[PDB]
RNA sequence: CGCGACCUCAGAUCAGACGUGGCGACCCGCUGAAUUUAAGCAUAUUAGUCAGCGGAGGAGAAGAAACUAACCAGGAUUCCCUCAGUAACGGCGAGUGAACAGGGAAGAGCCCAGCGCCGAAUCCCCGCCCCGCGGCGGGGCGCGGGACAUGUGGCGUACGGAA
RNA sequence: UAAGGCUAAAUACCGGCACGAGACCGAUAGUCAACAAGUACCGUAAGGGAAAGUUGAAAAGAACUUUGAAGAGAGAGUUCA
RNA sequence: ACCCACCCGACCCGUCUUGAAACACGGACCAAGGAGUCUAACACGUGCGCGAGUCGGGGGCUCGCACGAAAGCCGCCGUGG
RNA sequence: GGCCCGUCUCGCCCGCCGCGCCGGGGAGGUGGAGCACGAGCGCACGUGUUAGGACCCGAAAGAUGGUGAACUAUGCCUGGGCAGGGCGAAGCCAGAGGAAACUCUGGUGGAGGUCCGUAGCGGUCCUGACGUGCAAAUCGGUCGUCCGACCUGGGUAUAGGGGCGAAAGACUAAUCGAACCAUCUAGUAGCUGGUUCCCUCCGAAGUUUCCCUCAGGAUAGCUGGCGCUCUCGCACACGCAGUUU
RNA sequence: UGGAGCCGCCGCAGGUGCAGAUCUUGGUGGUAGUAGCAAAUAUUCAAACGAGAACUUUGAAGGCCGAAGUGGAGAAGGGUUCCAUGUGAACAGCAGUUGAACAUGGGUCAGUCGGUCCUGAGAGAUGGGCGAGCGCCGUUCCGAAGGGACGGGCGAUGGCCUC
RNA sequence: CCUCUGGCAUGUUGGAACAAUGUAGGUAAGGGAAGUCGGCAAGCCGGAUCCGUAACUUCGGGAUAAGGAUUGGCUCUAAGG
RNA sequence: AAGCAUCGCGAAGGCCCGCGGCGGGUGUUGACGCGAUGUGAUUUCUGCCCAGUGCUCUGAAUGUCAAAGUGAAGAAAUUCAAUGAAGCGCGGGUAAACGGCGGGAGUAACUAUGACUCUCUUAAGGUAGCCAAAUGCCUCGUCAUCUAAUUAGUGACGCGCAUGAAUGGAUGAACGAGAUUCCCACUGUCCCUACCUACUAUCCAGCGAAACCACAGCCAAGGGAACGGGCUUGGCGGAAUCAGCGGGGAAAGAAGACCCUGUUGAGCUUGACUCUAGUCUGGCACGGUGAAGAGACAUGUUUUUUCACUGACCCGGUGAGGCGG
RNA sequence: CACGAUCCUUCUGACCUUUUGGGUUUUAAGCAGGAGGUGUCAGAAAAGUUACCACAGGGAUAACUGGCUUGUGGCGGCCAAGCGUUCAUAGCGACGUCGCUUUUUGAUCCUUCGAUGUCGGCUCUUCCUAUCAUUGUGAAGCAGAAUUCACCAAGCGUUGGAUUGUUCACCCACUAAUAGGGAACGUGAGCUGGGUUUAGACCGUCGUGAGACAGGUUAGUUUUACCCUACUGAUGAUGUGUUGUUGCCAUGGUAAUCCUGCUCAGUACGAGAGGAACCGCAGGUUCAGACAUUUGGUGUAUGUGCUUGGCUGAGGAGCCAAUGGG
RNA sequence: CGACUCUUAGCGGUGGAUCACUCGGCUCGUGCGUCGAUGAAGAACGCAGCUAGCUGCGAGAAUUAAUGUGAAUUGCAGGACACAUUGAUCAUCGACACUUCGAACGCACUUGCGGCCCCGGGUUCCUCCCGGGGCUACGCCUGUCUGAGCGUCGCU
């Protein structure tokens, strides 16, 4: 499937 | 975690010595009737350079005293040797430089190199570059002799065992600074894979006992038992006293 | 410094034989985990199990008691039923766990070393003849070799045996 | 009665050769595999590993005419279709 | 029962949830596949046979088994449970 | 009430081939999954509870045995490659001065992990392009380096708790804080998700105590099912209640 | 419609009923004739062939690569891609009269160019050692590790037994 | 950067337009970092000759420091074998 | 990285590999070497602390300390005794080993600070230096400077939450796609935008995907799992589409990396609990010969100590070439 | 209330049982009662770390928003002891008391953990008023000027910079004024990424250590729109028989703003110092809508010169150098 | 009515469910129970008139011989044969044959180098050269031959 986001992007990041 | 650099060296492979261009093992002559009883004469055909060795060697040609045949040897060059010199060797050899005679014969205060540690071993002690042993004193009964090595230890030895008179050639090599890393690189490239050496402190804590930490520190005492399993035996091994 | 016995060892494209790999359901010999269970886990358990290595046969292994028993006693091995989820083991927890007797399937018993007696009475290989030859055998005949006394063959082996 | 040895039988058998049967499955099932399947294909390699059965009784599988460069049609014909 | 009209009613299912139309998740659509099984052990309930007995295995005797790998029988009927 | 077995307490008598540290009884308590004119055995079906892949699907892991260094890491062997400029180190020459020591001036010379800068090697910034791309990391401009710890082909060595690492836990065939392949394996899950026809009747719980128990079990409770024993609207009733007196 | 088997009742048996599982396999929609077919300056005119030309070929013109090449030759890798003739179904993200597509045939000639021989880093048998074992270590180390040569002698045969 | 030898047909298509957004290039009056986290981005600078060159310094450097001037075309002259 | 500095080792050795071997790597090596650490050119320095944790040195003078061996009683299993290795303890050394390095009071003829004095305390009590630093909480520290204006920059100050000497301190030319601050120049970075070019987007011929999708698709308020496209009450609603656009679909992406639970894991650590390769020591075995003597018990036995010997065993050398008489 | 199961150990008890072919004796095993303990007390034997991290799940549970609440923050009343030379209330207001608000922060845990992109700034629209300025007014402890207090009122405004990632803060400068707020703490398929908040590293403190630090520092990938709707513009649609024309207007939208100078006037007022206002006139700010005569910008008319390197043998005429340069 | 959209039906497409078949599986059982240096299993390369794959075979290569059978084989060709004849075709399979690797065997894996005996061309044993044939692995057993040792003896 499509790539979408990098492994260390982690889209909705809320730490 | 990992096997640390050090442990890997024993396995060889990458840490084996580089030995293509080395000219030969740098031994004394083998003992025989001639050397044992009289003296055999041999000429120095050439002096050489041996890669990964500070000292220079000397191709020294004898005549085999049993077959019509001119044998040749690689002595470690005592300083003051030249080509087209004669090198005499054996019990009835004269006490000049570049002249291998048994320690027993030569007097106290005699400076020697490529000394046999055991009789017949073909030259084991004091054979580096500017190095030499000194014959201290003889014990005629017991056929034994005392010798002061380069390290400062005073070892006992069988009077029988031989050594070349004079110091080793290529002295003072360690006086010149290296300056360049490259000049170090080229030194150890002729020898073995042991150079650009990473400090254990820099490593993560899987590849060294000292590794890890949020500060490059050791964190445990850098001295250590020599009843220590290979892996921990790192830092100052059984350090009697540690400081300046 | 010879020649000759033997003894121990070599070398042969010496004569003639054999072994080597495969298969691998079943079988024999080692080796040998961990998931797992215990509501955690380390002993235990999973399990002498999977994987690993070796060696077989049409079957293998086992087998003619250094056995069971404690009876008024049975009598090689193997297999089935039962004994028995028992006696026992076990952080006596989880769990594990046989045997004897009894009834069946089948049923078969033997040979050496030794101890002894018998002219080594024994064996292998050569070579010539008669038969037989697609599982190399019989009979005869050879001062033809060797093996063998550091022990071959017959009798004989605990149920007793020999004379 | 140990520290030597042999021994058929009842017993085992998801490999092999050759047979028989079934309250089984019936082509996304049943073996990975009803078919040119350990095939094609992938992976450096160890290894992984498919899909895919059916015209009709018989090929009688559409001569011939015509449109079109042809593929394609329109009539004609075969067939119980 | 096919379509259309009108009035009234009427939020999308499945699901976990005290509480789902939910700004909770699964679900574009259709076909086919697709999940409480089998074995063992116990327990209680129920049906049948026999009853201080009951029992069947395991074995054996009766057949080349077409149906049978059944059916029948056994001072084995009871070693034994 | 009684009997049997254990156990205690108290007591008095019997028995004989063996008279004894023998054997046998009695009365009264008390432990027993006991007896007190038997109900089991076999088979079949159902429900429940387990052990098994165990309703179906689901880990992160763990183990055994093998395949890879064609990428990349590092060593070794043998080959190949690196315009044009700048700076101008030692050495050398001349001349001038110096009383000597030696010093100045002009040349020559071409040193260097030296500078600029091409090919090569790299990959700073634009947080530029692209971002279902040309591309599972590419493109442009701009940059770092460019005689050395330089770049590079082939050969060869090192293999998985192992290698290799100028050290980033980096790299080891798009995979690395433990590679890949097959097996053990349907690994285990107190946790997500799902779980297939109709009608009919009954119909809950979230409270109890215990638990390395608090997203789970156990045990009581609440539910259903199966029943049985009796009762009498068959002129002819006893007992029971989420009352009241 | 289809063209060969199928049902009722009484019993027995089950791999027995689907809407869901980001379920499995196969198929089809809306999105949509949409996004898109924009890196590296460039095309134009005529004729030919042909059913048919923006794209084939020939000619003419204009352009680029600009000897660190978009030129001419090799290594590795590919494996017939090479060359010719024919086809226009499919493929070559428009087209095609074209192609590395498809179908027919053709095509690689060595004493001297390379493999081949040598040793390199290394790999690796035997002896020896270890090893339950498949094996491993080891490569000069715990080896009786040379089968060759010359000259002389003696024997044997093959040859104008002369040499 | 331009050309010959040799090689190509603009990199998987064409045509017609010349809107917005973009991607890639340019230019801008007056001001000159007021922009922004930040001169990010772009722009200045650039070659050679001739002058001229600071602090500091490990006395090597710093150094193309900084800061200036000149540069075309044509016709001659002189100097180097 | 050079430079500096520690540590081990004279080869039956150090360090290291390996399941095993009279195995192997360093090593074709021998201290100007091999191995193990730290720091990080030059310059200039490198203070004190050996109490703690490490490391190491010595060892019958000696607490404990195992198996075997020795004696003891016992019918025997046995128990009891003495004996006693390393290691612990005991005693020295070691900081360029891990590391560590203070707190009150009073005091100077204006005040203030405090040279000075008093204590209490450690193993010393932070020395040289250096500083609101990449280290300072308070903090936008104070003073200066830089600006019209400075939570920024620089220079000073030092009271230093919590600086500091090879855990290196202080420095420092040259260098840096490193981190800041200011100035000159230059500029569309901005005031404040405009115009131009190419390739797109746009329209056509030809060709032609994807993600996503319960149904769908206008709002306000209400109530509702407390922010509705749908429900209630209102506003309202007109085919089919084009180019744009980024408000909303709590849009797409990926069974939340955060957080918490799980009796689910891994990587790493150590004073966790349980083990283990390795290593150190003791015993028995291969293990022999002779000499001497010495104690202990007893009135021969055991313990053996030391010194030889060589035949096992080991090592080295060699083409095993002259060995001992 | 002051305490503890199985297993194990220990002690005590009886002319006790068993210790297996029989017998004697040691030993061991039983039977029955104490004791040795599990305080997580119905009873495993057990330390850390992870920012290198992983898996199953959880809105049963935090870190936003949004709900409720409003202590706390903000804003506003009542009462009136006082202040205000005098006089409670022009302007204030103690001791007490009643409220509102959700632009503070807490409580809370309802929603979301098969993910609603986590601070600021920039950009843009709209809404509120608790009104800083401007319009019209009431008040004064309002002579004038300056002014605070209050009312109608949100039409129009409310800036440029220095430091800081900041919000906030402060300062400079201008101004009529430099009022305060909301919209998922408006606004990441709008940007940016300076900061928080992965992985690299440095320092200090803490930790034996791995490592930790709402302690400091530096380096660090910001994806997709072509769907629906919304909005912006663009064709069209049903009707009117068809077609054109010129028109009306339902409904939507909507816009203007504030200032300076002159004059009134050194006038009113005022002891003086100082010092207004209405009507006029001249202009400007911000905003809006146009336009290109002029000035400027652009310029590939590739218009016309000029020029570099090359290329057509040269002249001439030209071309190439991704728009050769100017 | 107009286009579009929705619904329903008819026909047509797309797609391949359902049903019906089954030279295949799965399970249970019976009998036998056989590989290899005389070269296995496996691998490779070859072989057909037209043949790629599968299958079958080995340079005698879709098979030879023999035996049984008794007219086909067949996609098309072509043929054979007298099918009153060992005789088409199948089956069986006892004779014969069986390329190269592979335990794999002269040594190496290039398909490279060899040694030693015999034979034909080549010579006229002249060795060369060419071609052909047969030997040339390791281990181990019985014997055989040649040997070794300051191993243990004897005689000289
Ligand atoms: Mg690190
Ligand atoms: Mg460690
Ligand atoms: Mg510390
Ligand atoms: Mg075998
Ligand atoms: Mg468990
Ligand atoms: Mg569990
Ligand atoms: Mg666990
Ligand atoms: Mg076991
Ligand atoms: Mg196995
Ligand atoms: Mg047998
Ligand atoms: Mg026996
Ligand atoms: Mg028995
Ligand atoms: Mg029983
Ligand atoms: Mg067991
Ligand atoms: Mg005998
Ligand atoms: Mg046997
Ligand atoms: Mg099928
Ligand atoms: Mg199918
Ligand atoms: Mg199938
Ligand atoms: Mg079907
Ligand atoms: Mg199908
Ligand atoms: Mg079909
Ligand atoms: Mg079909
Ligand atoms: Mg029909
Ligand atoms: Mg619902
Ligand atoms: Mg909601
Ligand atoms: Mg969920
Ligand atoms: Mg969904
Ligand atoms: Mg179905
Ligand atoms: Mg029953
Ligand atoms: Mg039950
Ligand atoms: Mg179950
Ligand atoms: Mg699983
Ligand atoms: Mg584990
Ligand atoms: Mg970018
Ligand atoms: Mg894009
Ligand atoms: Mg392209
Ligand atoms: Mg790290
Ligand atoms: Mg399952
Ligand atoms: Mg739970
Ligand atoms: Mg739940
Ligand atoms: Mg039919
Ligand atoms: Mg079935
Ligand atoms: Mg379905
Ligand atoms: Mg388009
Ligand atoms: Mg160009
Ligand atoms: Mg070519
Ligand atoms: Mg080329
Ligand atoms: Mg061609
Ligand atoms: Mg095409
Ligand atoms: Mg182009
Ligand atoms: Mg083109
Ligand atoms: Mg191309
Ligand atoms: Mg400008
Ligand atoms: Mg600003
Ligand atoms: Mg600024
Ligand atoms: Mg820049
Ligand atoms: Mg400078
Ligand atoms: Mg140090
Ligand atoms: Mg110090
Ligand atoms: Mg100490
Ligand atoms: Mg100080
Ligand atoms: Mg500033
Ligand atoms: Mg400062
Ligand atoms: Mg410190
Ligand atoms: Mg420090
Ligand atoms: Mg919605
Ligand atoms: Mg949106
Ligand atoms: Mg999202
Ligand atoms: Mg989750
Ligand atoms: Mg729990
Ligand atoms: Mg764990
Ligand atoms: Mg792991
Ligand atoms: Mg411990
Ligand atoms: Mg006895
Ligand atoms: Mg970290
Ligand atoms: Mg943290
Ligand atoms: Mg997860
Ligand atoms: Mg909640
Ligand atoms: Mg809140
Ligand atoms: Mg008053
Ligand atoms: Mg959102
Ligand atoms: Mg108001
Ligand atoms: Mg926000
Ligand atoms: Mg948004
Ligand atoms: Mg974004
Ligand atoms: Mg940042
Ligand atoms: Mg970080
Ligand atoms: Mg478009
Ligand atoms: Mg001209």
């Amino acid at each position: 499937g499509m790539w979408r986001f990098y492994t260390e992007d982690s889209p909705g990041l809320k730490v | 975690g990992r096997v640390i650099r050090g442990q890997r060296k024993g396995a060889g492979s990458v840490f084996r010595a580089h030995v293509k261009h080395r000219k030969g093992a740098a031994r004394l002559r083998a003992v025989d009737f001639a050397e044992r009883h009289g003296y055999i004469k041999g000429i120095v055909k050439d002096i050489i350079h041996d890669p990964g060795r500070g000292a220079p060697l000397a191709k020294v040609v004898f005549r085999d005293p049993y077959r019509f045949k001119k044998r040749t040897e690689l002595f470690i060059a005592a300083e003051g040797i030249h080509t087209g010199q004669f090198v005499y060797c054996g019990k009835k050899a004269q006490l000049n430089i570049g002249n291998v005679l048994p320690v027993g014969t030569m007097p106290e205060g005699t400076i020697v190199c490529c000394l046999e540690e055991k009789p017949g071993d073909r030259g084991k002690l004091a054979r580096a570059s500017g190095n030499y042993a000194t014959v201290i004193s003889h014990n005629p009964e017991t056929k034994k002799t005392r010798v002061k090595l380069p390290s400062g230890s005073k070892k006992v030895i069988s009077s029988a065992n031989r050594a070349v008179v004079g110091v080793v050639a290529g002295g003072g090599r360690i006086d010149k600074p290296i300056l360049k890393a490259g000049r170090a690189y080229h030194k150890y490239k002729a020898k073995r894979n042991c150079w650009p050496r990473v400090r254990g402190v820099a490593m993560n804590p899987v590849e060294h006992p000292f590794g890890g930490g949020n500060h490059q520190h050791i964190g445990k005492p850098s001295t250590i038992r020599r009843d220590a399993p290979a892996g921990r035996k790192v830092g100052l091994i059984a350090a009697r006293r540690t400081g300046r």
